[PDB]
């Protein structure tokens, strides 16, 4: 819907209406 | 990392529901 960068709160608005309110976790390898 | 080209450059909405879990 927009093919640009996602990172922050914008990889994150995805993921959070993307996920389904179930919580996700990006990157952060331990 | 999981969030590659997304939080580098482009990316692709279908990858982040991969993260989701």
């Amino acid at each position: 819907f927009v093919n640009q960068h996602l990172c922050x709160s914008d990889l994150v608005e995805a993921l959070y209406l993307v996920c389904g309110e179930r919580g996700f976790f990006y990157t952060k390898p331990t | 990392g999981i969030v590659e080209q997304c939080c580098t450059s482009i990316c692709s909405l279908y990858q982040l529901e991969n993260y989701c879990n």
